[PDB]
């Protein structure tokens, strides 16, 4: 019993009593676990015993304890965890594992990168952001072994600890695995009564956009324990909060005699996956009730389809039908999985082709910034293994494993392909399978695997002459094969025809767009660039929370809500419209930019379903089918 | 010189020059460590101020407990704690940073049939992370000795770094300086009040080039860049100016590119196909030690926040063409390989030069 | 340590050029640039290695030449050469 | 001591062993008890493995509860701690083992006569010990109490072969079914199929079921469980157990005689007296639906021992039930933190999602379903139209796909020359005619269907590669996609996009059914008996009537002749036919099922067993059908010669066309489960061949 | 920048152009180069330096070397009626240097 | 560390030293303070031993309580 330990425990009791949010969070975890246990008893999921703690609240309550948490976490985190366990045990007596702690908030000088991690930060709580490059196999670690002695018919047990389990060092007492009892009787291992805690080690390298352009990168190992396991995949941007620890003896013992130094790693307490641009982490936003009410009150309006569309990229003049197509693609339709395993597409593919300087790349860059899981690729820059997958070899097991390409990484997401015309044919015929079957089949030497590639694709192409020609055949203008043309749901030809009034209006719009100042910025000061890393949970300038046209942060709240919540179902009144329009398009005498197949019918169904998603309707209506039908007519005529 | 090092320089301060080819990761050495006996529980502290040794623990944990020889307590409660009984208490121990560097003799003066010779060097504390590989340095250090386990008594030489001097300083966004003194701040304000500042700046651009005044004005405009706009919908508007110079051979366009490379704070001069061993745009290869993806280099990325001077712009590879297009317009480079997907900054102005077909330009 | 091979002119036609390791001491280091032909006088002696050679199956010793002297078989001008 | 403190657990192994023992003698499912009749077959050397079904134990517990007596939850206790209950069940079985009715002859196994000699030796030592102890008469003095103390001292003095050395059976735990668990309100985590994501450390020691695709299977190797040594000095046999990947052999004898003596004998290991298990190591991979979004599928190690070997093959989607057990840590020592362990699944039971055609047997329950499908009538059309029922129309294409699934008669000539019975089908047409959907439907239907892409599957991904297998420590040939589809269907989408090397590989596959590889790595011929279903587009991407159908089909004549059926699938717009397609597709999108309610599609498992019974049949041709086939072939050859100069030509008729007609006729005879080929089957084959190419191009 | 397969230690070699700094580079068979060599001599005759960004090394080496080269005409024989640009595979900018 | 855990005792040596210091300057038993005049004799080499009487401290505590 240590007196300063008890004093720190009592101080964290006072902090937990003052801030009732953590008191409510412990109770909310406990009622969820007890309700699931009662459901399993009567007729699932379990929540881990750890609490998110704000460092700013602790700093306001007690600056000494906050600086103790940051600077000497070994002396301050175990008292606080003991205090949290005491609180949870005092409340859970009426309805066993000790409670853990996680940390959020500003870290100040402790917000570092793997390059910025130095030996002065050892034995300190640090928050480190980077990219996950390597992850190890999840391995169980024996904590208590249970054994049976058949001669006496009794169960024995032995507890095992290692240096990574405790923040404070302890005298290492290595107790061997018992095969005798104290009297010499044979022991048999009771697998299933023993306890094994999951253990992982990941490598966090500094982000390639925050790393210097010529230097070799710096990384650090992070050890994760039971409930922090498998919260990451390789390629994720992460923020790991944990204690920068030194372990063992750096060769000072006689047996060791070498200059690896003291081995250093982060004992992770907290792992936040971060959303960065063109990464595999999907952007998510926490929806408050007020935002849900705003989304629902916009849903009842009649002009909601012409309000969200024009508010996508208001800094681009024209392309009004393309904005509608991008919105319906972001809604993304409903995927059908039949009882015999046959799959039907839900997502919408858009090809744009036409004259240069027509804001195609700007639209691609907008979709890269406004979509939750958009990944940007270029034509010749990416390759066949670049988009689909590749096979490499890991160091430990020596067996071949898979590296996921851009299409696999953008599963349930968005692929923005610029310079679609300049792509190699091998990667084309790779893309044929992805855009329809929505899967990637790898048949390499020894490995045969099917990966999910459920993706929306936006493509920007150019005509073979550099400029679109009205008098020439559009098949001659695009010069793309028929099978790729059929995959894309909507194909838009954007010609830079020039008229005096239109050039006047575009010139005024661009000139008034270049005269924008951000709020809080001086007239002469340059706008600074801060890279956007968002936490993933689970032409008028003054648009402020749905006055006329919505903000981009609110618009992706609407898209997220419509994607998770409503799953519209087709009905007869939409079916008649889409059947009539499909028959008319199949038997039209007019020449079309896009060929007409049975794929256009499913395009009509997906577009009607996507428009129903905009209205937050559980049913697809006639008005959805007609707008989906005459949106297709613009892309064809 | 590195190859004129001798046994007479052993354990003496040497001043020597070269190029650094590798910098290792930072290791953690103990300065102050608090140790405790395993069963005896005797508490001791060790202070280390010497980190000069390599492949050796010149200071280590004591081989037996120090409680008995001290005899500090009157009671003194045969008891032997054992060999190496001490355990390091890490939460109360202190550490510094140690870095391994490798210095090579400069490749300009190397014998033709010989591999260039190099030396392993050690730095600690504030001498670490002060130099990147590729930098030409002067180094003051102790020519020292270690045994590595080729001769019965042969020791490998190494240098304990006492001081690093960077002969020239490379220019990038990370090494850029934002601080300004008051006298140069006022002196630059006296420049802006001159109504003929435009004329004197255009005359200062390539003084040894006759004519091409409009091109020199355009170079002045290119060097400044323009106001960059970030809009509430997120669509970024670029302010950097890209200028192309098409023309007949021998008309000082390459000299204009070289002068822009010299005068720009950050600048990279390359050809259309790149350099001899430095590529164009962005190169994402694997780490030579850990096999993990990293950005090896590239002209358009190394000169972020600066100017890329592309000579012979007509002759270019196909992947470089689309990367150059994207990096001109969106000021970013999208990289999507099987291991890594990213969009990285290439906010740089392009000054390109090219020749037309059939030799000279044809008016017809 | 300097690797010295038999000069290809002196080698008999069908045979391969033999090579030796020559150890140069304090004053003799860096006097011979690789690719140049020299004459070395020295003591011909055996290398001592642990447990000899296990590949051969015979107690076979490697040999070296501890160089007593190196003789070779420069754009420096004197004052008279400048006058000339 | 306090070093190993004791804990109290709810499990008690005394009344659980008594419950196990009473279960094996009293479980009468509804001759005599089930497991007592099974142990008679085990004792008669006619049965090698004992399968303990947890459904039987659950029913036993239900009967005990209805009787009113109190029974422990044996099913749950087995589920948590199955590794102990394997040995408990083996002890219970060895306690109550019936005598063999049969006597051992010279045709029995060597292991059986070894175990019989060990049992006879144990009996003889027991009798000799009690006889000499009776000869002592060390008290000269209650007969029955004397015999009880006598057997007590005799069984304690002598060294016997333990029951581990006298067991001829392997014991496995079949998981309790979900349906049986639903009846008794029992919640079976053992039945619930988990992905590799969800097998965490808290499942260790439990009996769990994992569903996934098998990727790699090692070769069967003898893993020694206990090593036998002979000593010349004392005549004892010394046995040392082995439970790790490595062991140290015994040198000096450790028997009772040589321990006391000053001269210890030298032990010589004997392979035949030692105990081995047939051992396989397998890799199971997550299914694509199991993998979360943006993740890579993970793999699990499966250990297969005893009788269960060779029941797992690469590419099989399976439910593997086994005990999740830890293994000693493999990996770098610096990376390990504490008591880290590797994991593996010790396999207990395997269920196939797709049943193999060769494993089909005429069990009683199969027969009534086959008779029901026959007596429903119109089996050929019913099976063809129910192949991909979400695809509207394409009835003749689906008919040829069903004949693709069934196949014709594989022919062996006494000279050794072989004519393949497998049918090859090409489906070439305009984009958007759902040919990829049809390939996926067939290629999920067939038990050994492998789906490939034109450039996604390379040459080394088709044929073979010389790879090292580390568990058996040998370089072995590992097959590509064609080897994975051996005696199955290889599903080649984007046929015209393939490179020429893969075209040569399939060129050898399509006729000779072999792949001959002569590279630096390897000099082999390997069996690739795949039936090939290819999907393709014309040369221009869209079919045009201006060009010849040879011209816009970029396919060589030799590779054209290999395909028994080529379907041109034209997308011709019409007002009436497109409306039916539109209403079909909209109905499928709205009710998530098929439009026409006048017929019920055959389930893929029912279709699989009917096709298996069809593949068991071996039809032959008579004189009349041979004459009709000969006349049809002559007419086809003359017609092709006439069409050669015209644009109507679809190639030249070859003897391969004749063999394809015969193969299709035999497949159609197989569907009717007939031992002979009829006129009508030949006419159906001819009309399928004619409407494959000529009829649609004429329209 | 190359790693020795035995020593496992990396070396930076500037090549023949950097090694001939303040000297002479003698290039035989000038017409038979590959693309990488053509870029290297183009950079050396353009700005008398060689830029390398490999294996974490980003640097510029001085390549102020005079160049003497030997080449053969196309077809093995020089043609008087054709001019110099047609007689070699060398493009005009490298001929101008 | 955990090898020497801390304990909390009612004794505090800070306000006890201040109480001792105030006792030695302000205790006037009934020339000037007693122990201040005694320390003058100690400083003048006239007295060798200092006797602290607990009766004086008890009287000091009584006066502080009053
Ligand atoms: N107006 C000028 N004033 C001074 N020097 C000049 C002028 N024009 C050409 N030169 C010189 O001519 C030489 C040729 O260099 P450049 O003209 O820069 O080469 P360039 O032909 O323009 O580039 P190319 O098209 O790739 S060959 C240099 O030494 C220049 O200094
Ligand atoms: N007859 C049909 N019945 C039902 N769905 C159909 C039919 N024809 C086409 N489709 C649908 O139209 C789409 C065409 O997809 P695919 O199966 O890729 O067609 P395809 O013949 O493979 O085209 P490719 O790959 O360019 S040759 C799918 O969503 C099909 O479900
Ligand atoms: N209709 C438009 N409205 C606003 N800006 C435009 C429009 N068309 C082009 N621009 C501007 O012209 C620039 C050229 O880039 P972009 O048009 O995206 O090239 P491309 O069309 O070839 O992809 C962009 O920065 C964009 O802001
Ligand atoms: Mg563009
Ligand atoms: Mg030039
Ligand atoms: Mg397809
Ligand atoms: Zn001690
Ligand atoms: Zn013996």
């Amino acid at each position: 019993p240590d007196a300063v330990f008890g004093d720190r425990v009592r101080r964290f009791q006072e902090f937990l009593d003052t801030f009732t949010s953590y008191r409510d969070s412990v109770r909310s975890i406990q009622v969820y676990n007890s309700n699931n246990a009662a459901n399993y008893n009567d007729d699932l999921n379990i929540l881990p015993h750890r609490i998110i703690i704000s460092l700013d609240d602790l700093r306001e309550f007690d600056r000494s304890f906050w600086s103790g948490i940051l600077v000497e976490p070994a002396y301050f985190i175990p008292p606080a965890e003991k205090a949290l366990t005491d609180l949870a045990d005092s409340m859970d007596d009426v309805p066993r594992h000790p409670w853990k702690l996680s940390f959020k908030g500003s870290f100040g000088a402790h917000a570092l990168s793997p390059r910025t991690l130095t030996a002065q930060h050892l034995n300190k709580l640090v928050s480190v952001e980077g990219i996950v490059t390597k992850t190890s196999l999840v391995r169980p670690k024996l904590i208590r072994s249970v054994h049976y002695a058949a001669k006496t018919g009794r169960f024995h047990y032995r507890d095992y600890t290692d240096a990574t389990t405790t923040l404070t060092t302890r005298i290492p007492t290595p107790a061997i695995y018992p095969t005798e009892d104290t009297e010499g009787n044979k022991l048999t291992t009771e697998y299933g009564y023993s306890t094994f805690i999951d253990h992982q080690r990941i490598t966090v390298q500094e982000m390639p956009e925050m790393a210097p352009a010529g230097q070799l990168p710096r990384s650090i190992d992070v050890i994760l324990d039971d409930d922090l396991v498998d919260k990451t995949k390789p390629g994720d941007r992460v923020n790991v909060v944990g204690v920068f620890k030194s372990l063992g003896a750096g060769g000072m013992n006689q047996s060791n005699s070498t200059l690896i130094g003291f081995k250093t790693l982060i004992l992770g307490n907290t792992v936040y996956p971060l959303h960065a641009r063109s990464t595999g982490v999907a952007a998510r936003q926490m929806l408050t009730d007020f935002d849900i009410r705003n989304i629902n009150k916009l849903s009842k309006k009649k002009d909601i389809f012409d309000i969200l569309s024009q508010s996508l990229a208001p800094s681009i003049y024209g392309h009004d039908h393309i904005k509608k197509a991008i919105l319906l693609m972001l809604m993304g339709g409903v995927e059908k999985n039949l009882e015999n395993g046959s799959h039907l597409r839900g997502d919408i593919n858009i090809l744009m082709v036409g004259d240069p300087s027509t804001a195609k790349s700007q639209l691609l860059r907008f979709v890269l910034n406004t979509a939750s899981l958009a990944i940007a690729t270029t034509g010749r820059g990416s390759s066949g293994v670049g988009l689909t997958a590749a096979v490499t070899t890991d160091r430990e097991t020596g067996e071949r494993r898979l590296e996921a390409g851009a299409m696999v990484l953008a599963d349930r997401g968005v692929v923005c392909i610029d310079e679609f015309d300049k792509m190699t044919d091998v990667d084309r015929v790779a893309i044929h399978e992805v855009m329809e079957q929505q899967t990637v089949t790898i048949a390499k030497a020894g490995i045969h695997t099917t990966l999910n590639a459920r993706c929306s694709v936006i493509a920007a192409a150019n005509p073979v002459f550099g400029q679109y020609d009205v008098n020439r055949d559009p098949h001659q203008n695009i010069a793309l094969p028929d099978s790729l043309l059929s995959r894309f749901d909507l194909l838009f030809v954007v010609t830079d025809d020039i008229n005096e009034i239109r050039d006047r209006s575009i010139s005024e719009h661009v000139l008034r767009t270049h005269r924008y100042l951000p709020p809080g910025y001086l007239e002469g000061e340059p706008v600074r660039e801060r890279l956007n890393l968002s936490l993933a949970v689970g032409g008028n300038y003054n648009g402020t929370e749905i006055p006329k046209l919505v903000t981009i942060p609110f618009l992706r709240k609407y898209v997220q809500y419509a994607k998770e919540r409503v799953i519209p179902q087709l009905t007869q009144e939409a079916i008649n419209v889409i059947v009539k329009n499909y028959t008319d398009l199949r038997n039209d005498d007019n020449t079309k930019k896009s060929p007409i197949t049975a794929r256009t019918l499913e395009t009509l169904i997906r577009l009607a379903t996507a428009h129903a998603k905009v209205r937050l309707s559980k049913t697809v209506n006639k008005v959805d089918a007609k707008v989906a039908a005459n949106l297709l007519r613009f892309a064809l005529l | 010189p590195l190859r004129d090092l001798d046994s007479e320089h052993v354990s003496k301060i040497v001043r020597l020059s070269g190029i650094i080819i590798s910098t290792s990761v930072l290791s953690s050495r103990a300065t102050y460590l608090s140790i405790m006996c395993r069963n005896c529980r005797h508490t001791t502290s060790i202070t280390i101020n010497n980190f000069n040794s390599i492949t050796g623990n010149t200071v280590s944990l004591p081989r037996s407990c120090l409680s008995t020889i001290e005899s500090e307590s009157s009671m003194a409660n045969k008891k032997n704690c054992g060999p190496d009984p001490y355990i390091i208490i890490h939460e109360s121990s202190k550490f510094i940073d140690q870095q391994f560097l490798k210095l090579q003799e400069i490749p300009e003066l190397v014998p033709v049939g010989e591999m260039p010779r190099n030396l392993t060097m050690t730095c600690d504390r504030y001498l670490t992370n002060k130099v990147i590989p590729g930098t030409r340095v002067t180094i003051v250090g102790i020519y020292s000795i270690y045994n590595s386990k080729s001769g019965v008594a042969i020791r490998t030489p190494y240098i304990k770094i006492l001081g690093i001097q960077s002969d020239v300083e490379t220019s990038s966004i990370w090494n850029s300086v934002t601080m300004f003194t008051e006298e140069e701040e006022e002196e630059f304000l006296q420049l802006s009040r001159n109504p003929k500042l435009y004329e004197i700046l255009t005359n200062s651009i390539a003084p040894s080039i006759f004519g091409n005044e409009d091109i020199k004005k355009a170079i002045v405009c290119l060097l400044m860049g323009g106001s960059k706009k970030i809009l509430p919908d997120g669509m970024r508007l670029r302010g950097d100016i890209n200028v192309l110079l098409l023309g007949d051979p021998g008309t000082a366009k390459s000299q204009l590119l070289k002068f822009v490379e010299k005068v720009s704070p950050i600048a990279v001069y390359t050809s259309g196909k790149g350099s001899s061993a430095a590529g164009l745009t962005a190169s994402v290869q694997r780490d030579p030690m850990t096999r993990e993806f990293y950005l090896e280099g590239g002209a358009m990325v190394l000169a972020d926040g600066g100017v890329v001077c592309i000579d012979e712009f007509d002759k270019m590879r196909d992947e470089d063409r689309v990367a150059i297009h994207e990096a001109m317009e969106q000021q970013t480079i999208s990289i999507a390989k099987a291991g890594i997907t990213t969009v990285l900054n290439s906010r740089t102005s392009v000054l390109a030069a090219a020749n037309p077909i059939y030799g000279r330009y044809d008016d017809l | 340590r300097v690797t010295l091979q038999e000069a290809p002119g002196t080698v008999p036609p069908g045979r391969l050029p033999r090579h030796r390791e020559v150890i140069l001491l304090a004053d003799l280091v860096d006097v011979s640039k690789p690719g140049e032909e020299v004459e070395v006088t020295g003591i011909y002696k055996n290398n001592y290695d642990g447990n000899l050679n296990a590949k051969n199956g015979f107690p076979v010793f490697a040999t070296i030449i501890e160089a007593n002297s190196i003789k070779r078989r420069v754009f420096s001008w004197t004052e008279e050469e400048e006058r000339e | 001591s306090a070093a190993l403190p004791s804990i109290q657990l709810p499990v008690d192994y005394n009344n659980l062993f008594n419950e196990i023992t009473d279960f094996l003698v009293t479980f009468k499912q509804d001759k005599g008890p089930k497991y007592m009749a099974m142990l008679q077959k085990v004792a008669n050397r006619e049965l090698n493995s004992v399968i303990i079904d947890l459904d039987d134990i659950l029913q036993y517990q239900n009967e005990k509860f209805l009787q009113g007596t109190q029974a422990d939850d044996l099913v749950s206790a087995i589920q948590q701690n199955a590794n102990h209950f394997t040995e408990l069940f083996c002890r219970a079985i060895d306690n109550n083992m019936p005598l063999p009715t049969k006597e051992i002859d010279y045709k029995d196994d060597v292991l059986d006569v070894i175990l019989n000699q060990r049992r006879l030796r144990n009996e003889r030592m027991l009798s000799d010990r009690t006889n000499e102890i009776r000869s002592e008469n060390l008290m000269d003095t209650p007969p029955s109490s004397m015999n009880d103390a006598l057997r007590e001292v005799v069984e304690d003095e002598t060294e016997l072969f333990p029951p581990n050395l006298t067991r001829r059976y392997f014991l496995y735990f079949k998981p309790l079914s979900q349906n049986c668990a639903r009846r008794y309100r029992k919640k079976a985590i053992s039945s619930k199929p988990l992905s590799v994501r969800q097998i965490k450390g808290d499942f260790l020691g439990q009996l769990i079921t994992v569903r996934g695709i098998i990727t790699r299977v090692s070769d069967v190797k003898p893993a020694v469980e206990v090593i036998a040594y002979t000593c010349d000095q004392c005549g004892y046999e010394v046995f040392q157990e082995v439970n790790s990947r490595t062991f140290t052999p015994l040198s000096e004898c450790t028997s009772e005689e040589c321990s006391q003596n000053q001269t210890k004998g030298q032990l010589f290991m004997s392979t035949r007296a030692s105990k081995f298990s047939a051992f396989q190591e397998c890799k199971i991979q997550e299914l694509s639906q199991q993998v979360p979004v943006g993740h890579i599928p993970r793999s699990l190690n499966i250990h297969v021992n005893g009788t269960l070997v060779r029941s797992l093959s690469p590419g099989d989607i399976v439910d593997v039930t086994g005990i999740f057990l830890p293994a000693p840590y493999t990996g770098f020592k610096a990376l390990k933190a504490g008591l880290l362990t590797e994991t593996y699944l010790e396999a207990q039971f395997v269920r196939q999602h797709k049943k193999k055609f060769a494993s089909f047997s005429l069990t009683s329950d199969v027969e009534e379903r086959v008779m029901e499908l026959i007596t429903s009538g119109d089996v050929y059309n019913r099976l063809a139209k129910s192949i991909a029922p979400e695809i509207y129309g394409n009835l003749d294409v689906k008919k040829a796909l069903l004949l693709l699934l069934v196949g014709g008669v594989d022919k062996r000539v006494g000279d050794g020359m072989k004519i393949r019975g497998d049918i090859n089908v090409c489906l070439m047409g305009d984009p958007g005619v759902a040919k990829s959907q049809l390939l996926k439907a067939i290629c999920k239907i067939s038990p050994r269907g492998v789906y490939t892409t034109g450039k996604g599957s390379s040459g080394v991904g088709l044929t073979a590669a010389v790879m090292k297998d580390p568990v058996t420590d040998e370089m072995i040939l590992e097959g590509g996609a064609l080897v994975l589809a051996d005696n199955g269907i290889c599903c080649i989408d984007e046929f015209d996009k393939m490179d020429e090397s893969d075209r040569t590989a399939i060129h050898e596959v399509m006729e000779q059914q072999t792949i001959s590889i002569s590279k630096a790595g390897i000099n082999t011929t390997l069996n690739a008996r795949t039936s090939i279903l290819a999907a393709a587009n014309p040369l221009y991407g869209r079919y045009n009537p201006r060009l010849s159908p040879l011209d816009n089909i970029n396919l060589p004549a030799a590779l054209l002749s290999r395909f028994d059926i080529l379907f041109l699938m034209l997308d011709i717009p019409s007002r009436d036919d497109d409306e039916k397609l539109a209403e079909h597709v909209t109905y499928v999108h709205m009710h998530n099922k098929q439009p026409d309610l006048d017929f019920t599609p055959v389930e893929p498992s029912k279709m699989r067993e009917y096709i298996a019974y069809a593949k068991t049949k071996r039809p032959v041709m008579s004189e009349a059908v041979n004459d009709y086939v000969v006349q049809a072939y002559i007419r086809l050859r003359q017609d092709s010669k006439r069409e050669m100069d015209s644009k109507f030509s679809f190639g030249q008729a070859t003897p391969r066309t004749l063999l394809g007609i015969i193969r299709l006729s035999q497949a159609l005879a197989k569907l009717r489960l007939a031992d002979m080929v009829d006129i009508d089957d030949v006419e159906e084959a001819l009309r399928l061949v004619r409407v494959s190419k000529e009829s649609l191009y004429q329209e | 920048v190359r790693k020795d397969p035995i020593t496992k230690e990396w070396t930076l070699e500037g090549g023949a152009l950097v090694l001939a700094d303040k000297g002479v580079c003698l290039i035989d068979e000038f017409d038979k180069m590959n693309d990488q060599d053509r870029t290297s001599i183009h950079e050396a005759m353009e700005q008398q330096s060689i830029s390398i960004s490999k294996a974490g090394i980003v640097t510029t080496l001085q390549a102020r070397c005079s160049i003497i080269a030997a080449a053969n005409p196309n077809g093995g024989r020089y043609n008087s009626t054709l001019p110099l640009a047609q007689n070699v595979s060398l493009t005009e900018p490298i001929l101008s240097r």
